[PDB]
DNA sequence: TGCATCCGTGAGTCGAGGGTAATAAGGCAGATGAGATGAAGGCGCCGAAGGGC
DNA sequence: GCCCTTCGGCGCCTTCATCTCATCTGCCTATAATGGGAGCTGTCACGGATGCA
C-alpha cells in the first residue's frame, strides 16, 4: 500500500516494517521445518505404488507449504490437525496425476480406486471374485463401463525385462515393427502402377488424363468436374459422359482380367 | 576411439575420447565394418576395388 | 527415467518460484542430480533406481555396455535375411565342392 | 527316438519382419527368424579377405 | 436379400426404407449413410472413415455436415431422444438396439 | 508379514469395540503372494512331460539356482564337483550337460 | 538448476576431481548437498580490512 | 533351374577359425536335412550327433 | 460357424478360424478405386486378420 | 610412505522357454471442445415444355 | 430431333450460429494424527585411489 499510492517511508515505518516482514518469514520457515517430520511420518503409509518414497516426502512438503498459509490459529486447534488434510490432499493429487506412465485424470482414477476397494471388500464377504455385473449394481452404472474402467487401469509393461525362465533375451526382441515397409508389397505396388500406366496409355489420351486427374494420380489431389472443364474447355456434363465412356471401356475383359489378377 | 569403445571398458574410453576431442579416421577394420564401408583388406583396397 | 527427470525439474521450478526454505530446495536439487544420474548411468552411484518386478532400469550407459550392448550385439554382428538353418547329415556320395 | 525331430528344426526366411529400435530381423521359430551373423563369423569373413 | 435391423428394413433395388412397417421417403446421400449403418450393424461408425468411404475424397467442407445428416436420420426414423443410432463422443456413431 | 503390517496399521486407526477381525483382515496380499510364487518364478517350472520318465525325473530333482541359491555365474568350480557325501543321497551321474 | 555429468564426476579416475584438484570423497559431499565450498574470496578486501 | 552354379555359404557356430565358413554349391535333396560332404567335417569341427 | 470341420486336413498357410476385425480407416489408394471400378468389388471395410 | 581396502573391469556359441502387485479421498465451480439443433442461401433438376431448321 | 436458352420448385447441401452433453482442472475439507522397510551382502583376477597413521 505504501509503495504505490504512498509516501517516502520514515525511519520508524520502513526498517521496522521490513523487520517484521522478515520475522514472519523466518517464523513460517521455522514452523515449516519443525513440521516436516509430520510429512515424512505420513508419507510412510503412501509408498509402495507408483512413485518413490522421497518424491512423496517432497510432495507432502509442498502440501505443508500450502497448508501453513491458510492455517488459522484463532480457531484454536492444533496445527497438525489442519495440516494433515492438506498433506493428504497433495499426496493423493500427485499420486493421481504423476505416478502413472499413462497419465489418468483424477476424476476417474477416483472411480478406479473405488471399484478396486469395493470389489476387494465384497470378495471376502461373498467368498468369490465379484462378477462385473454385480459390481455395476454396486456402481449404479452400466456394467460395460465397468469393463471399460477395468481395462483402462491396466498399466504398461517394460520392453527390456528378461522374458525367459533363463536370462538370455529381452521382450523387445520379439516385437515386430509394423511401420516397416514389407519390401514385397512395394514392388507389387510399383508393378501395379506400371500396369495402370500401360492400361491408361492404351486408352485415349483425353480419357486417360480425365481419369488421372479425377482420381489424383499424377498430382496429390483428385479434382471435381469443373476443374476438368476449365483444363479441357468443356462442360461438366461432357466430363461426366467421357467418364462414362472410360469405365465402360474399362469393363472390357481384356483389361478386366489383366488387372483383376492384381489382388 | 570407435574401435576401442567397442572392445572393452566402453564408458571409460568414451569419456576419455570426449574429453580429448579425438577425431577418428574411420580407416581401420572394425570401424569400416561398423559404418558399412568396404573393409580395407582383400577386395576392399583401391588396387582391387 | 525421463518422466522422473521431468517431474523433479517441474517440482523444483515450483519450489523456486513459490519460495521455500533452503532445505527443501536443496533436497529437490539433490533429487534432480540423482535423477539425471539415474538417466545417464543407473546403478553407478548408490543402489540402482528400480521399477516394477525389482530389477535395475536400463539407462543410456547400460545400452552401450557388454555383450548385450549395442556395439557388440547390433553393430558388429547382425541378424541377416536370406539365411536358414537345419540339421546336418553325412553326404558321402557328394563331390567336394 | 528323441524329441529333436528335423521337422521342428528346419527354418529359413527370405524377407520377414524386423525389430522396432534397430531394423535388424527378429530371431526364433515362432517369429520368422533369421540366423544371427555374429562377430565371430565376421572374423572369419574378414580373414577370408 | 433385403437387409433388416430391428424395425428398419431396406430393399436394395428401389432405395426405400420401412420404419416399423411404415414406408418412408429419404434423401439419396442420407440413404447412403443409412446403407453404411446397416451394412456395418453393431460396429461403431466414426465421421472420418464415414467421409472416406461414403463421401467422395474431394469433400472440402466442414464437419457439421455429417452431424446434421445424423440429425436428419434421427428425426426421420429414431425420433426418440434415446435412439437406436447411438453417438460416441470423438468416435462417432453406431447402429445398435439399446440394452 | 504383509498381513501383520496392514493389520497393525488398521487396529489403531479405528476406535475400540467398533473394530472386527473381518475388517482387520484383507486377504489380498496372501493370495497375491501365492500367485507370485506359482507363476513367474524359476523354481516352480513348466512340467517336462514327453514320457513317464521325464515326469518322474522332473519332480524328485534337486536344484541350486533361484532365490537364496547361487546363479551359474555366481557358481564356482568347487560347487559343481561331486562331494563324497553325495553317495546314496544325490545321484552323481544324472545332471544336464549344458 | 545445473547438474554434473556422472561420467566425469564418477569413474576410476574422477575427471572433475582431477581437473579441480579435489577427491571424489570431497566432491560427492558437494554435488549432493552435504558440505559447502568457497566459490571465491576477496583478497584485497581482506588484506586492508 | 535357378540353383545352376549359385554358390551358397555354410557356417557352424562356434566359428573358431577362417575355415568355419565355407562356400559350396547346393543340390536339391529330399527330406529336411542339409547334406554335408564328409571330408569338410574336420575343418568345420562338425559332427552328426 | 467359421472354423475348420473336425477331421479335416490342413497344412501350412491354410485358414483355421475366420476372425474378422473392423479395419477402421487408412489411405485408400486411388489404384484401389480403379481396381473396384473394373470388377465391382465392395470396399470390404474390415480387416481379415 | 605404507598398505590394507576396496572398486571397478573382464567371464560363449547357437535353440526349450513369453506378461508376476495398493489404498480414507470426495463435492463443487468453471470451462471447453465435441456434438446436438435450427435457419437460410447458391444451385440441381426437373416440370413445364418454347421452338423450328 | 433435339440444342439454345428459361421460371421456378423444393431439395439439398452447406454453413453460420447456437444451444447442450461429457470431460477435465483447480479448491476446499479442522480432535489428533511428529522421523524410512528392507537388504542380503560373499564368483575369479587385476590395476588404482584411499583414508588414516
Ligand atoms: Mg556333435
Amino acid at each position: 500500500e505504501l509503495s504505490e499510492r504512498g509516501e517516502k517511508l520514515p525511519a520508524a515505518q520502513r526498517r521496522d516494517m521490513m523487520w517484521i516482514c522478515r520475522d514472519g518469514d523466518r517464523a513460517k520457515n521455522h514452523l515449516l521445518e519443525a513440521n516436516l517430520r509430520l510429512v515424512v511420518s505420513l508419507a510412510k503409509r503412501y509408498t509402495g505404488r507408483g512413485m518413490a518414497f522421497l518424491d512423496l516426502i517432497q510432495e507432502g512438503n509442498l502440501g505443508l507449504i500450502r497448508a501453513v498459509e491458510k492455517f488459522d490459529y484463532t480457531k484454536g486447534y492444533k496445527f497438525s490437525t489442519y495440516a494433515t488434510w492438506w498433506i493428504r490432499q497433495a499426496i493423493t493429487r500427485a499420486m493421481a496425476d504423476q505416478a502413472r506412465t499413462i497419465r489418468i485424470p483424477v476424476h476417474m482414477v477416483e472411480v478406479i480406486n473405488k471399484l478396486g476397494r469395493i470389489q476387494r471388500e465384497l470378495l471376502q464377504d461373498l467368498g468369490r471374485e465379484p462378477t462385473p455385473e454385480e459390481l455395476a449394481k454396486e456402481m449404479d452404472i452400466t456394467p460395460e463401463k465397468v469393463l471399460e474402467i477395468q481395462q483402462y487401469a491396466r498399466e504398461p509393461i517394460s520392453l527390456d525385462q528378461t522374458i525367459g525362465d533363463e536370462g538370455d533375451s529381452q521382450l523387445g526382441d520379439f516385437i515386430e515393427d509394423s511401420e516397416a515397409v514389407v519390401a514385397v508389397d512395394a514392388v507389387s505396388f510399383t508393378l501395379l502402377q506400371d500396369q495402370l500406366q500401360s492400361v491408361l496409355d492404351t486408352l485415349s489420351e483425353r480419357e486417360a488424363g480425365v481419369v488421372r486427374l479425377r482420381f489424383g494420380l499424377t498430382d496429390g489431389q483428385p479434382r471435381t468436374l469443373d476443374e476438368i472443364g476449365q483444363v479441357y474447355g468443356v462442360t461438366r456434363e461432357r466430363i461426366r459422359q467421357i467418364e462414362s465412356k472410360t469405365m465402360s471401356k474399362l469393363r472390357h475383359p481384356s483389361r478386366s482380367q489383366v488387372l483383376r489378377d492384381y489382388l | 576411439w570407435l574401435s576401442a569403445a567397442s572392445f572393452q571398458e566402453t564408458t571409460r574410453v568414451l569419456t576419455d575420447a570426449a574429453i580429448n576431442c579425438r577425431s577418428d579416421k574411420l580407416n581401420g577394420l572394425k570401424e569400416n565394418v561398423i559404418i558399412g564401408k568396404l573393409i580395407p583388406a582383400g577386395t576392399g583396397i583401391n588396387r582391387y576395388r | 527415467l525421463y518422466r522422473r527427470v521431468i517431474n523433479r525439474n517441474n517440482r523444483l521450478k515450483r519450489l523456486i518460484d513459490l519460495g521455500a526454505p533452503e532445505i527443501i530446495v536443496n533436497n529437490e536439487k539433490r533429487m534432480l542430480q540423482e535423477s539425471v544420474d539415474a538417466l545417464f548411468d543407473n546403478g553407478r552411484r548408490g543402489r540402482p533406481v528400480t521399477g516394477p518386478g525389482n530389477r535395475p532400469l536400463k539407462s543410456l550407459s547400460d545400452l552401450l555396455k557388454g555383450k548385450q550392448g549395442r556395439f557388440r550385439q547390433n553393430l558388429l554382428g547382425k541378424r541377416v535375411d536370406y539365411s536358414g538353418r537345419s540339421v546336418i547329415v553325412v553326404g558321402p556320395q557328394l563331390k567336394l565342392h | 527316438k528323441l524329441h529333436h525331430l528335423v521337422d521342428d528344426k528346419i527354418h529359413a526366411r527370405s524377407t520377414g519382419p524386423y525389430s522396432m529400435i534397430t531394423q535388424q530381423p527378429l530371431g526364433g521359430k515362432a517369429q520368422f527368424g533369421g540366423q544371427r551373423f555374429g562377430e565371430m563369423e565376421c572374423w572369419a569373413m574378414q580373414a577370408y579377405g | 436379400v433385403r437387409l433388416t435391423f430391428a424395425d428398419i428394413e431396406l430393399d436394395e433395388e428401389t432405395h426405400e426404407v420401412w420404419k416399423a412397417g411404415q414406408p418412408v421417403s429419404l434423401s439419396p446421400t442420407e440413404f447412403t449413410l443409412l446403407r453404411y449403418f446397416v451394412i456395418n450393424a453393431g460396429t461403431v461408425l466414426s465421421k472420418p472413415k464415414i467421409l472416406d468411404h461414403v463421401w467422395r475424397y474431394d469433400f472440402g467442407g466442414d464437419v457439421n455436415v455429417v452431424e446434421s445428416y445424423v440429425s436428419y436420420l434421427r428425426r426421420k426414423i429414431d425420433t426418440g431422444e434415446k435412439r437406436l443410432l447411438h453417438t460416441l463422443r470423438g468416435v462417432g456413431y453406431v447402429l445398435r438396439e439399446p440394452r | 508379514s504383509r498381513m501383520e503390517r496392514v493389520v497393525r496399521e488398521r487396529m489403531t486407526t479405528q476406535d475400540v469395540e467398533a473394530i472386527t477381525p473381518q475388517t482387520l483382515i484383507n486377504i489380498r496380499p496372501v493370495v497375491a503372494a501365492i500367485k507370485e510364487f506359482f507363476g513367474t518364478s524359476q523354481l516352480s517350472q513348466f512340467m517336462d512331460q514327453n514320457n513317464p520318465l521325464s515326469g518322474l525325473t522332473h519332480k524328485r530333482r534337486l536344484s541350486a539356482l533361484g532365490p537364496g541359491g547361487l546363479s551359474r555365474e555366481r557358481a564356482g568350480l568347487e560347487v559343481r564337483d561331486v562331494h563324497p557325501s553325495h553317495y546314496g543321497r544325490m545321484c552323481p551321474i544324472e545332471t544336464p550337460e549344458g | 538448476a545445473p547438474v554434473t555429468h556422472i561420467w566425469y564426476f564418477k569413474g576410476v579416475p574422477s575427471r572433475l576431481g582431477y581437473l579441480l584438484d579435489l577427491a571424489p570423497k570431497d566432491l560427492e559431499k558437494i554435488i549432493y548437498f552435504a558440505a559447502y565450498v568457497i566459490t571465491s574470496v576477496d583478497e584485497e578486501m581482506r588484506h586492508n580490512e | 533351374e535357378v540353383i545352376a552354379e549359385h554358390p551358397v555359404l555354410l557356417n557352424r557356430a562356434p566359428t573358431l577359425h577362417r575355415l568355419g565358413i565355407q562356400a559350396f554349391e547346393p543340390m536339391l535333396v529330399e527330406g529336411k536335412a542339409i547334406q554335408l560332404h564328409p571330408l569338410v567335417c574336420e575343418a568345420f569341427n562338425a559332427d552328426f550327433d | 460357424r467359421g472354423i475348420v470341420r473336425i477331421g479335416a486336413e490342413v497344412r501350412d498357410g491354410d485358414i483355421l478360424v475366420g476372425k474378422v476385425t473392423p479395419k477402421g480407416e487408412t489411405e485408400l489408394t486411388p489404384e484401389e478405386r480403379l481396381l473396384r471400378a473394373i470388377f465391382g468389388e465392395k470396399a470390404r471395410e474390415v480387416r481379415d486378420t
